[PDB]
């Protein structure tokens, strides 16, 4: 054809890693599959570590 | 065809000939460079 397709793998903590695979330490299926998500806030990450 | 001792102009015959007749009488395709190039099958021309 006349098109070019690529692939760019988003890292782990980048907020672009939206995943269905999410479970917190309590075992509940959370929606944020990228751990804390590089929110850069120590108000959340200690909880989301 | 009979005859007799005297002979003479008795049995004249003829011939003919027939005729025949015949004849001779008597398709293209086009394509674009973009068609051949951006096609999946590279043997399309063949």
């Amino acid at each position: 054809g006349k098109q070019i397709k690529l692939y760019h793998y988003v890292p782990l903590l980048d907020d672009r890693n939206v995943n269905d695979q999410g479970i917190d330490a309590a075992g509940a299926t959370i929606a944020n599959g990228n751990l804390y998500g590089s929110s850069k806030d120590i108000g959340t990450i200690p909880s989301k570590l | 065809p009979a005859l007799t001792e005297n002979g003479g102009r008795v049995n004249r015959v003829g011939f003919t000939r027939i005729q025949l007749i015949g004849s001779i009488k008597k398709f293209f395709y086009e394509w674009t460079q973009e068609a051949m190039d951006f096609d999946t099958d590279e043997e399309l021309d063949s």
